[PDB]
Formats: C-alpha cells, structure tokens, sequence
C-alpha cells in the first residue's frame, strides 16, 4: 500500500511536469500561429495582383515572409523543455516503420502500463501532406511561399503558382498546427481529471 | 489516526480551489478563455481559423 | 460579425470571472481554515493523553 | 465470544477498507462525469450546424471527443485500489452465463 | 509553493498589455502604423517607393 | 512552466508540512509523555521492595 | 530488568521525531523540500538544470 | 533606444519586486514562527523533568 501511495504522488508530480512539457510545446504553437496569421495576410495582399506589383515590391514581401518561415524553423527547432527538443522530426506520430514513433511515455500511475504516449510535429515543411508533405506542394509553401515573382504568372489555375491553392496550403498550415495545438489541450484535460484520480485514490 | 491525519482532502480542496483562483487570475489577466488551451480545444480551432 | 463570434467565443466576460475568482479565493480560505481546525484534532489526542 | 469479538471488528475494519476502495471507485466515476459533461457540451454545438461547419472544423472537435474518450478507456483501465482493477469488465453485473459475474 | 508564486503569468501579461500600451503610444503619437519598422515591412517597403 | 515545474520540485506544499510538523511534534510529546510513564515502573518496584 | 529500562524505545522514537520536527523546521523556514541534498538527490540533479 | 537598454539593465520592473519581497517578508515572518515552535522543544523537555 505504501509503495502504492508513495508512487501515486509521484505519479501525480509527474503528470504535472508533463503538463508543464506541454504548456510549453503549446506556447511555441502559439507564437507559431501568430506568424502563421501573418504569413497569410501577406499572401492575400501578395495575392492582391493589379496594384501589389513591380514584382520587386512582391520579393520584398517574399523576402519577409521567408525571414518568418525562418522563424518557423528557428521554433520548431529551440522550443526545449530541460534542454530537449519536441517540435522537430523526433516524435513524429507514425512513419512507414512504426519501430522510430519515440512515443512520449508520460508515466501517469504507480503500476504498470499506466502511462500516456503522446506525439507531436512541425518545421517549416509543416504544410499540407498525406505520408511526407508533397515536393512543389505543401511544404514549402511554409518554407518558401510563392510570391517572389510567381503570382504575377498566373492567378489561380496553376495548382503551384495559383494564389488558390497556395493560400489553401497556408490554411491547411493553420489547421493542422491548430489540430496538433487542440490535442495537447485535450491532454491536459486528461492529466488534470488524472491528478483529481490521483488525489482521491491517493488519500 | 494520528500518524495520518484524515483531512488530506483537505489538501486537496485547498490545492484544487487555490489551483483553480490562479486559472483564472491566467484567464481574467489576458481577457481569454482559451488563454491556455487546455480549456477548450475546439474554441481554438474555430477561433484560430 | 467575424469577430463577435471570435469574441464570444474566446474573450471572458470579466464580471462572471471575478466571481468566479472571489467564489474560488473563498473557498481557498474556508480550505486553509479547515487546517486550523483539522490539525487541532489531535493536541486533544495529547490532552487525554496528559 | 472472544471469536466473535474480535472477528467483529475486524469485521469492521474489512467494511471500512470496503467504504475505501468503493470511495476509489466512485472518484474514477466522478471525473468519469465531468469527461462525459465535457463531450455532451461537445456534442451539442457539433449539432449547431449551420455555423459549426467546415466539417474539419468538426474534424477537430472529434478529435477532442475521441480523446476525452480515450481518457474513459484509460480511467476505465488505471483505476486501481491495491493493484486491482475495479471500472473494467472483471466485476459485470449478470451475464448469460451466471456463473461468471 | 511559497518560494515561487504562481502569477508569474500575471507578470507576463502585465509586461505585454503594458508593452503594447506603449506601441500604441508610439504608434498614435505620430500617426503612423510603421511608425517603427517591426509593424509591417511590406508596408514599409511599398509605401518608400 | 521552468519556474512552475521547478517549484513542483523543491518548493513545499507549506501546509502540508506544517499538518506534519504538528503531528510529529505531537509524537515528540507523546513520547516524552511515555517516559514520565515509563520511568515511574521500577518506583513501584521500590513499594513492593518497600 | 532495574539496571536497564525497556523504554529506550521510547529515547528512539524520541530522537526520530524530535529529528523530524526539526528537519520540517528546516524544510518549512525556507520552502525548499531540497533545502538540504539528503531529502532527494535526483530533485537536486535535475532542479540545478 | 540607449535609455530603453539602459533601463532593461538597471531600473527594475517593481511589480515583480514587489511579489519578491512580499514573498520573501513571509519566509522571514514563518521563520521567526519556527523560532516561537522550536524553542518550545526543551519546555517539554522540562515537563518531563517534572
């Protein structure tokens, strides 16, 4: 019993470090998301062709919006809880080969295979994707971002250079940094209803 | 009874309650509900798009 | 209309929260006094002891 | 009358260890409330339709859901007083085959 | 719990409410939206030219 | 969520300790308690001497 | 059984709760559980991180 | 741009001071408590000398 309750505590603790971890995941999400917000905005008014031109005035632009995806990238890369890295590659959810998952196995109870396993991803190849992102598609349309001078071509009719499908990129950017942002709300849900278990089997 | 004292829950009611004061000092301090987003997911995923 | 949902949806009606907060804080309070009750349960453990 | 004396309060104290595992039990049920509150809310502005659309924008929230579900299962399966499982299916009520409730 | 209290928060959202009082004090006292570059470079970039 | 975690570590629940502090130092007193027992056995080994 | 007393329990229960109260002095008139490294060496080895 | 610096350097945000000494007046105040507990240890060392 005392071992039982001793490692319940404990247990408690460590759902609250994990609720920690992910608080801080998440607020790298959110700066993410502001930047994302941004990005869109200058892809509407560099979509906004007819008076958005010389096409020095859209690489101006581009150069901004590559300096935010940079910023993209410098998130998903120094966003550290205790010094490790949780945005980037390292917990992808599912690969072809489910042996390289690295779950986040939060210990939650005090027995056996009372745990959580949690995973999560992005980068600036963090665009639309079905097993990897695309090549012309859906990844560097978060890392590159067409307009340098590749709206001026053509407008929504090219599946690589439109402004339809590119900003439907960014929206789905969006939707799926803001899917992986409302799991890990879900998560804490979870670890906060676990503790209130925890408290009451423990006493 | 005395090596345990069995107002732990009342550990717990104060490390709930005083727990809960603070969510919301995060949430009135910022306006948002979805300051954190352990309240609602789904608020976040409409409001974000 | 956009954003009277947005708001409706993630910004707090601050009178409801404050009650919310001093409701709560109370609580807090009631839970610390029932400490001072709850710990000085067994000092008369130790008064029939003595 | 000794034997039963002493067999009665420890008759006693086996009912109070009883109350405690139950007092388990029942918090698992309690969080088990609130999960089920959470997705009921859920459920209802996924039916206000007409505004709640997108369908990925209901995508989302089904992820939720599908959590907040997972949490049952897992509540359901942790839940544990001394090691042993309450919530799962070991301690059904009454089968079709009485003799293993 | 003590040694570190919980609204440290609070003093993230003061020095950002408060940090963005003053952008707006900047921003309002000369009219303008770049007032200081890190508003908008796109605007900056166009409205030069 | 470093200095929240970090004080999840080190910091104390004060209450807590202090419900301990109480009840221990009531053992602490309980035990000198059962010297002022314990010590007054042989006396009455002396009434039967005596 | 005179030249020896059967309550050195007692001095021992006495030394170890007393040694208790005063290393809850100690713990409670800092806030720190890791005021002194042999409470929990691991605390110490990640905290300092 | 200087005196921003400047400031960020020296001149302190006394919000958070203030909750730092707040905080730390209470560490001062619980420890003078656990001088008003800790020297009532010998007292009862005292009882059971009587």
């Amino acid at each position: 019993m005392r071992g039982q309750i001793r490692g319940l505590e404990m247990a408690s603790k460590n759902s609250q470090d994990g609720i920690s971890l992910i608080q801080t995941a998440e607020g790298a999400l959110t700066e993410t998301h502001a930047i994302l917000q941004r990005v869109r905005e200058l892809v509407v008014q560099a979509g906004n062709t007819g008076t958005q031109d010389k096409a020095t005035d859209l690489q101006s632009i581009q150069d901004e919006i590559s300096a935010l995806t940079d910023e993209i990238d410098g998130i998903s890369n120094r966003t550290e809880f205790n010094g490790k890295k949780l945005l980037d590659g390292t917990y992808k959810v599912d690969t072809a080969t489910p042996a390289n998952q690295k779950n986040l196995v939060f210990q939650i109870g005090a027995n056996a295979t009372q745990q959580i396993s949690v995973n999560i991803e992005d980068m600036g190849a963090d665009a639309l994707g079905i097993k990897e992102a695309d090549g012309s598609i859906a990844a560097l349309h978060s890392v590159n971002d067409l307009d340098v001078t590749k709206f001026a071509d053509n407008a929504a009719d090219c599946a690589d250079i439109g402004f339809d499908a590119q900003l439907k990129v960014v929206d789905e950017a969006i939707y799926q940094v803001s899917s992986q942002r409302a799991k890990l709300g879900a998560v804490q849900n979870r670890l906060e209803h676990t503790i209130n278990n925890l408290s009451a089997s423990g006493e | 009874i005395n090596h345990n004292i069995a107002a732990l829950n009342t550990l717990n009611r104060l490390s709930s309650n005083n727990s809960a004061s603070q969510k919301n000092m995060e949430k009135l301090s910022s306006g948002l509900r979805i300051n954190r987003a352990g309240d609602d997911a789904a608020g976040l995923a409409i409001s974000e798009k | 209309n956009l954003t009277a949902a947005e708001s409706r949806i993630r910004d707090v009606d601050m009178a409801k929260e404050m009650s919310e907060f001093t409701k709560n804080n109370i609580l807090s309070q009631a839970s610390q006094a029932m400490l001072a009750q709850a710990n000085q349960q067994p000092q008369n453990v130790l008064q029939l002891l003595r």
